[PDB]
């Protein structure tokens, strides 16, 4: 359910504060709301308001039509603009990690079997790992910067 | 509140004139007044003796 880890999701650029402050004080306001206000309809005591109205039958008919149906300030699913994103953001950021995180793995577990492994059979070999592994350590401070 | 109100006005009303219409008939020298207390003094001494 991760503040532990919802605050350090993001990369190493703090363009992603502003985005994640909002959405976290937008979702503790909306469940403070829920829970201070009433979860029933309404009360509508009409067993003392219609003998002490001074009209005949004007608490009567109000009660009916309260207790009926009325509108509200509420909408729909059609304008779902973050979940045609969300399925958006998984091809390019976490589909695309993947890739990144499979051949930085391979290299790095054939770099160490070639840095401990002699001189002249298994030498020619080290020599081009070597290569890749210094290789990439460029790639990974271009990726940070 | 208006109702109670109303309801409350029209008792205290009714109330203030049954009292000034008693006390303008007992200063009419009403004759059966004056021959009734005499006789529920004497019908009270009889039962405590």
């Amino acid at each position: 359910l991760d503040w532990t880890k919802i605050v350090s999701k993001l990369g190493l650029s703090g363009q992603t504060a502003a985005a994640l402050t909002s959405f976290k004080k937008r979702n503790d306001e909306a469940k403070r709301i829920l829970f201070e206000l009433k979860q029933q309809p309404s009360n509508v005591d009409f067993a003392f308001y219609k003998s002490t109205l001074k009209n005949t039958a004007i608490v009567d008919k109000i009660q009916s039509d309260v207790s009926k149906f009325t509108p509200s300030k509420a909408n729909l699913s059609k304008q779902l603009n973050l979940i045609e994103s969300f399925e958006a953001k998984a091809l390019e950021n976490a589909k695309e990690t993947e890739s990144v995180v499979l051949a930085e793995l391979t290299d790095l577990e054939k770099t160490l079997e070639n840095i401990e492994s002699x001189x002249x059979x298994x030498x020619x070999x080290x020599x081009x790992x070597x290569x890749x592994x210094x290789x990439x350590x460029x790639x990974x401070x271009x990726x940070x910067x | 509140r208006y109702e109670a109100q109303v309801r409350q006005h029209e008792q205290e009303q009714l109330a203030s004139t049954v009292i000034s219409k008693v006390q303008s008939e007992l200063q009419n020298a009403k004759f059966q007044d004056k021959v009734l207390a005499q006789a529920v003094e004497e019908v009270e001494r009889l039962f405590a003796k």
